[PDB]
RNA sequence: GGGGGGAUGUCCGGGUCGCCCUGGGCACCUCUCCCGGCAGCCUUCGCGGGCAGCCGUAGUCCCGGUUCAUACGUCGCCGC
């Protein structure tokens, strides 16, 4: 009878909120979410939800791919790395593990 | 699981129509968890359930509907009744839940039941140990407590079990708020019964020692003030009130004297404790400022030992260097002091003897 | 969003059960008093002004 | 009266302290008292005040004036500090109902002045 | 102790790097040239340039663009700019919360700040206004990365904890908005040993953005955040906040007592520092008129709402669903009904400058409650769904009792005792039955005088026992409680129970990976809205 | 002074003074304990002044009057506070008899 | 005059550009004079102020070695006593102050000090 | 002073009211006062006691004797209990602060006791 | 702080009278484990756990006996 909606909102993680190329979008990575806002009107253009599930695994880092823009690299505390692309959502359901003990940081 | 209790209640109805009280009493003993031996604690009773409590009061007590009823003992000789008294289930909400049918038209129901019930317990037992146990066991409103004080003053005003409950009901009726105490006392008391009670409270005040001097409280002042406002001018309108206010002014001067002595004696005791600490450390040789003579200093200030920790910017805590401890000790010396070094110090064992000028 | 520097707000202390009202201060604000005596200390019969 | 108070306390007498208790000379008495002997005076005044609630119009001047001139000698006796810190604990317990007992003094100052009012009105009518 | 660092490259080769290490003691050490110092066994003497302005740990340090300026930000809510060509320093001083993260744009123009109160502002340089503002839910979070100034053993070490549930009401007349109590930042809220949440924000539920924010208790954003000793100041917490039936009033309670370290000179006899801080409490009861633009305005403030020899704690307030009336239960015992009258002293009304009259709230009714002292009492109240009866649970330990009071007359309609095992946590009134929780959870019908469902909850710690709470729906007759699964810490789980009014089976049993801090009921429709610790919001609906 | 109680700094505000300004703050405390609208803040300031500066009271005679003149007005403000709770009982008696 | 001593080294890269490496308050009053020396394995800078204490800072190892506060009291003791008469004695600008002590130390083992 | 007090409370004067308040006499005045102006007197005494704290003794004496003399005269009124309510409010504010003020009174009584002891020493020396 | 011991100094019955002891009063050094805090190093995502721990007091070669504070945008006069 009762149903539960998928979680929205989120707490902004301490990973740096990255600017897009040509400074028009801002990519803010929450816990369990990464969403792109526009700089001009301050309305969000996409919300890429991220399944986190193992009690405390957190999004460890996130950065634009320096080879090609409009990609990301999002990495958890356990071994998991996503290569999603903002303005779309291709890459959420296909992560790649890394065989760590616990992933403390990553930089691209 | 309502149907199981309904079948058990119908079986107890069959036992009632059989009029066999013994197996009914054993079934209530099994439920509450004849011989009927007791545990010796008003608190340590096992938890029972509300429907069996309601059925117990429904079978024991009774009501008369003539536009106003009367609780009566259908079972005036019952271990079930003394267990209800000792376990404190005889509350007005409990008996109203037991009698929702017959009382739903009745008004002033709390006043009627609170007037009727301690009278019923007192006519059950003339020794009123069951009334004192009810006073000590049940959640009691102000009507029940003023009727209980009426009962104990009917009994008095082998020979201490009544005065214990007389002490209990004063504490409970001091805990109650002013409005219900005044209205129930004005209802159920006569203006000479209140004078009897005010002589009992004077016996609790003067014999306790307040008017008495030394070389030769909050729970009784509430009762005295609530009785005085509950009678008012309609009851009285002699020298009794002048001697009354004389002894209350005497007790007030005693309490104010106790306030002054409380402040002075507490401050002198705290200074003596901290000065004992500082003198023990100065006898060890940590060389603090202590007062020498036997009068109190002007500022009741003792020098504490220097703490091992320091508060750095912005708020952090680090260890004190012994260098900085030595700097603060150099501040803590005076302008003249005799600092005797012993041969045991030069051997490396003991400490010095410092006698400094009194600042 | 640098918050603007606000000074310390004065305390709105509670007032007793007879405060000086707006109309009491409005009729106290008829401030400047000039008392012109009549000739030969005659009692004043009537003052008037046109509409 | 300086030398009667010295002998009455060393023997832990019960009667001879009371002979000096009822009778500015009181202040000049205890400024010359021996200080370890002065703590013996505080031990019995705290003994009678702790056992029963009461009052004493003369002892308020007595206890305070000894705790100033001879309170600095309280460091030498560890027994008396604990007796005074349980004494000032129970003197708080009398102090809790000062507000409720002052309201009782108000009603008696009300009713006694109203009972005298009707009695004067019967002689006035 | 290194809190952060930013490296800038000195250049299509890589000639050198310049490292700015922001340490946990407050300083920023600039190591000017590194590859030409460690390129060359033996090295020359390297010595960083120290830039010390922040008292606490510096949260973020970044070089700015061309490399002239070194921008930085710490707990002191100030974006600082080291000029670094001169010796000077210029700063944007009074933000909302701690500057938790900064970035610089690809061009030199924009900065982007992640402020600690769940926010991001893209600022433009030397206009210095936020050209882009994004706000979140700002509630209390159990953080993953713990803290940047919990590294060096301060006076009060910042602990990731939730001590009390979040104070939040969904507002009728606009059910998409949610009023909820927040502090300046998360770290500035939890710092000081007590929740200091002297603000509310209105948060859109249908599109999850923080719409607006306002102060309720006294706050000083433009003063220094930290005392001279090093403890962060605490601000008055808004404990009880509940909203009127109309959509036009709001009543809040905020408490503040001085800290325990501060007294030290008020102690005379048996008074400890906790007793002195409890004596010096300040409990204001403020009535707010909510405008159409979600702007709150004061109408009255009551300094001592429940008073005896000292001030008394106020345990709950409730709004009558049929009138504009707020009931408040105190520690003196009495329940007070406050109602709005017009300001009129002697027939001459006082009006606002536009012309409308000034309303003011005042105590319409006082009801003394009966006590039953068997040989620290807390309270709870709720109206009916109809009005006309107010249920008031009064709460000494195990013996506690509910009193059903009429509203039109001040007389007691009923009293019910013996229904509480421990200390009362809360009590709500669905259509006929009282749903109340202490150590037990009981649905108790008063039209039948009969308890339907009774549960003995599992024994847990005192923090979890404080963090259990419920909420009723009042449209579809269903209630919902919330309890963390058994001192609190980061990895805890919680499970909420959806019950109907009539049966004993839980109609939805769902556990959550983080502890939920608040449950609320949408007033227009059925269902609930729940707010988690790792602060995400999600809605539950039937159908 | 309420802002200096709320920001934890009243001890810091009072701890650096000299003799004449201690006499000035004592004179304000004595003059303004009488109003019960700020009796709490005024008594707290007097607490901190007693804890800080009760050691030089034999050193300077003029401060020894200002500590005695503040007890002299504190002694008259218990009598005002006891007479108002005496009289508050009589008002409480009359509202009971109206019922 | 803010009793502050600041140390500057040139910024790496551009020439003629200095910047403050670090500052510290070594004195207790203003720093009115200082002079440097660098030779025979000793690079110091001596700063004298208004608190009479010349403070020696290491120059080439600054931030690497502790400083040193030389005594403000003169090297000659300037305190002389006649022990048979128990007179202690000290002199400055044009006065000689002589104290007599009148008693032993064994007698005192505080109102008499 | 009964007719003067009647005039002042009936036409809301201030000069007559203050010149009769600044001054046996008080008992005769309240006994010859009209019954209907008693609530007006209560409100006009509560106002002066709030506005000025230094006049509490005489004003509590006036309120005390008024509540003695005209007790049932206020009950036969009874829709005007709000004047007694404002009076209760003013007296509650007057009796605010008592426990902390008693603590501070003890903290000062210790200093006064020590100063008087050193004066008693210095006079005899 | 307690539980306890080895040792310092002491009076009252004292003892063949000496080493001191038992009975009472005791203040200190040292040892011992529990009390409150602080750090390291392994384990686990965390929660917690494990290992060998230091501090609860006193004076230093010199010396952290330091480092640390919250902007601009505009001023003046009078009125409600």
């Amino acid at each position: 009878s009762w149903k539960v909606s998928k979680p929205m909102g989120g707490r902004m993680s301490d990973i740096d909120p990255i600017f897009s190329q040509d400074e028009r979008h801002l990519i803010i990575t929450y816990n369990t979410s990464i969403q792109v806002y526009s700089t001009e009107d301050s309305l969000l253009v996409r919300r890429i939800a991220l399944p986190l599930t193992p009690s405390a695994t957190h999004i460890v880092s996130s950065a634009l791919s320096k080879s090609n823009p409009d990609y990301l690299w999002v990495a958890c505390s356990d071994g998991r790395i996503w290569h999603i692309n903002w303005t779309s959502g291709e890459g959420v359901d296909t992560p790649s593990t890394i065989d760590t003990k616990k992933l403390l940081d990553m930089a691209v | 699981s309502w149907s199981e209790w309904q079948n058990k209640a119908m079986q107890a109805d069959e036992l009632l129509q059989n009029n066999d009280i013994q197996s009914w009493e054993e079934l209530m003993a099994e439920v509450f968890k004849p011989e009927w031996e007791w545990p010796s604690s008003r608190s340590d009773y096992a938890r029972v359930d509300r429907r069996w409590v309601v059925y117990a009061i429904n079978k024991v007590f009774g009501w008369e509907g003539q536009n106003t009823g009367r609780l009566t003992c259908r079972l005036p000789e019952s271990s079930v009744l003394i267990y209800l008294v000792d376990a404190g289930h005889l509350s007005t909400s409990n008996v109203k839940s037991a009698f929702k049918d017959d009382v739903r038209e009745v008004d002033k129901v709390e006043e009627l039941i609170g007037e009727q019930l301690p009278i019923i317990l007192a006519e059950v037992d003339p020794t009123m140990e069951l009334l004192v146990g009810y006073l000590s066991g049940t959640q009691l409103g102000s009507s029940e407590l003023v009727s209980s004080i009426k009962l104990l003053l009917c009994s008095l005003g082998l020979d201490e079990h009544r005065t214990r409950g007389l002490g209990i009901a004063f504490s409970k009726l001091a805990a109650c708020p002013a409005a219900e105490t005044v209205k129930s006392l004005r209802r159920l008391f006569k203006p000479d019964e209140v004078l009897v009670l005010l002589n009992v409270l004077r016996a609790e005040l003067i014999k306790d020692g307040w008017t008495t001097r030394y070389l030769d409280i909050q729970l009784i002042a509430d009762l005295m003030s609530r009785c005085i406002d509950a009678v008012g001018l309609s009851g009285w309108m002699a020298n009794f009130f002048s001697q009354f206010q004389a002894e209350i002014s005497v007790a007030l001067e005693g309490v104010m004297e106790a306030v002054r002595l409380k402040g002075v004696i507490a401050e002198a005791a705290n200074y003596a404790k901290r000065a004992r600490r500082a003198l023990a450390d100065s006898a060890k040789g940590k060389a603090m400022t202590v007062h020498m003579s036997a009068e109190l200093p002007l500022g009741l200030k003792t020098d504490n030992k220097i703490s091992t920790e320091r508060v750095r910017s912005g708020g952090e805590i680090v260890a004190r260097s012994s260098r900085q401890i030595g700097h603060f000790i150099s501040k803590r010396r005076g302008i003249y002091s005799i600092h005797r070094i012993s041969e045991e110090m030069l051997l490396g064992a003991a400490g010095p003897t410092v006698v400094q000028e009194a600042r | 969003m640098a918050a603007e520097v606000v000074p310390l707000p004065q305390l709105k202390l509670p007032s007793g059960p007879s405060p000086i009202t707006a109309e009491q201060r409005y009729w106290r604000s008829f401030k400047k008093q000039k008392s012109h005596t009549s000739t030969a200390n005659w009692p004043i019969s009537h003052i008037s002004f046109p509409a | 009266l300086g030398t009667v108070l010295n002998q009455a306390l060393r023997t832990d007498d019960s009667d001879l302290l009371e002979s000096c208790l009822q009778t500015l000379i009181i202040q000049n008495t205890i400024n010359r008292m021996d200080s370890s002997l002065a703590g013996t005076l505080l031990s019995k005044l705290a003994a009678r005040m702790h056992r029963r609630p009461g009052r004493a119009f003369g002892l308020m001047r007595w206890i305070q004036w000894t705790l100033v001139a001879h309170g600095g000698a309280l460091v030498t006796q560890p027994d008396l500090i604990n007796r005074l810190t349980e004494l000032s604990r129970v003197l708080e317990e009398r102090s809790r109902g000062l507000s409720s007992l002052l309201a009782l003094k108000g009603k008696l100052d009300m009713l006694d002045a109203q009972l005298k009012y009707r009695k004067a009105l019967k002689m006035a009518g | 102790i290194i809190s952060t660092f930013d490296i800038r490259p000195i250049i299509a080769e890589l000639q050198d790097i310049d490292v700015a290490v922001g340490g946990a003691r407050g300083a920023i050490y600039v190591y000017s040239n590194l590859l030409a110092h460690l390129h060359t066994l033996r090295v020359g003497t390297i010595q960083p340039r120290k830039y010390h302005w922040h008292r606490r740990a510096v949260h973020s340090v970044k070089w700015s663009g061309d490399g002239n300026y070194l921008i930085s930000g710490g707990y002191e809510t100030v974006l600082v700019l080291w000029q670094l060509d001169t010796g000077r320093v210029d700063f944007l001083p009074h933000l909302s919360a701690a500057i938790e993260n900064i970035v610089v744009s690809p061009k030199g123009s924009a900065y982007a700040l992640h402020l600690d109160d769940n926010s991001a502002m893209v600022l433009s340089t030397a206009e210095m206004k936020p050209s882009m503002y994004v706000s979140g839910i700002q509630s209390l979070v159990l953080g993953d990365r713990p803290s940047k100034d919990a590294l060096v053993r301060r006076v009060w070490r910042p602990i990731d904890e939730i001590a009390s549930p979040l104070v939040a009401t969904i507002s009728p007349q606009n059910p998409s908005h949610m009023f909820l109590c927040v502090g300046n930042g998360q770290q500035a809220t939890v710092g000081g040993g007590a929740t200091s949440t002297p603000l509310v924000q209105v948060f859109d539920i249908s599109s999850f953005q923080g719409v607006a924010k306002q102060a309720i208790a006294r706050t000083n954003p433009t003063d220094v955040n930290i005392t001279s000793e090093g403890v962060p100041i605490i601000e008055p917490t808004a404990t009880k906040l509940a909203f009127s039936h109309d959509g036009k009033w709001l009543a809040s309670i905020d408490e503040w007592q001085p800290p325990e370290r501060d007294t030290e000179a008020y102690l005379t006899g048996s008074k400890t520092q906790s007793d002195a801080c409890k004596e010096r409490r300040e409990i204001y009861l403020k009535f707010w008129e909510v405008g159409a633009d979600q702007s709150l305005e004061l109408v009255t403030r009551i300094n001592d709402a429940h008073y005896t020899k000292q001030t008394e704690s106020i345990f709950d307030l409730a709004s009558d669903p049929t009138s504009a009336r707020f009931a408040t239960i105190g520690n003196d015992g009495m329940v007070r009904f406050w109602s709005p009258k017009l300001r009129k002293r002697d027939g001459l009304m006082a009006t606002r400058p536009d012309g409308q009259p000034l309303r003011s709230w005042s105590c319409s009714r006082v009801v003394p409650l009966p006590v039953h002292e068997r040989q620290p009492y807390s309270g709870a109240i709720t109206f009916s769904e109809d009005g006309s009866i107010l249920f008031a649970a009064f709460g000494p330990p195990s013996g506690a009792l509910v009193v059903a009071i009429d509203t039109q007359t001040g007389t007691v309609r009923d009293v019910v005792s013996g229904m509480f095992k421990g200390d009362i946590r809360a009590m709500k009134s669905l259509s006929s039955c009282l749903i109340m929780l202490s150590d037990d959870l009981v649905v108790y019908d008063i039209v039948s005088d009969e308890m339907l469902a009774s549960y003995t909850l599992k024994e847990t710690s005192e923090a979890a026992k404080k963090l259990t709470q419920l909420a009723v729906n009042h449209q579809s007759r269903s209630f919902a409680l919330a309890a963390p699964i058994p001192k609190l810490k980061r990895g805890t789980k919680s499970e909420l129970l959806i019950f109907n009014i009539e049966d004993e089976e839980p109609k939805l049993v769902k556990t959550f990976s983080q502890v939920i801090i608040s449950v609320c009921a949408v007033p227009s429709s059925s269902g609930f809205v729940v707010v988690d610790s790792a602060a995400q919001v999600w809605s539950i609906t039937e159908g | 002074l309420t802002a200096l109680r709320h920001r934890s700094a009243l001890r810091e505000a009072l701890q650096g003074r000299d003799e004449l300004s201690v006499i000035n703050i004592l004179r304000w405390a004595g003059k303004y304990v009488a109003d019960p609208r700020y009796r709490s803040i005024c008594v707290d300031v007097a607490f901190h002044l007693i804890d800080l500066y009760a050691e030089h009271v034999g050193g300077s005679a003029e401060l020894a009057t200002q500590f005695q003149q503040l007890l002299a007005k504190v002694n008259r403000e218990v009598e005002k506070a006891e007479l108002a709770i005496v009289t508050g009982g009589m008002v409480e008696s009359l509202m009971m008899s109206v019922e | 005059m803010d009793r502050r001593t600041a140390v500057y080294e040139p910024m790496a890269g551009q020439s003629g550009r200095w910047s403050k490496v670090f500052h510290r308050r070594y004195h207790q009053h203003d720093v009115k004079a200082m002079a440097s020396f660098e030779g025979k394995g000793m690079s110091v800078v001596v700063s004298g102020g208004s608190d009479a204490s010349p403070i020696v800072l290491p120059l080439r190892a600054l931030g690497k070695e502790f400083h040193r506060t030389l005594p403000h009291l003169p090297q000659h003791p300037t305190v002389l006593s006649a022990p048979k008469a128990r007179y202690i004695l000290s002199w400055w600008e044009n006065e000689i102050r002589i104290w007599h002590l009148l008693n032993s130390a064994q007698q005192f083992l505080p109102l008499n000090l």
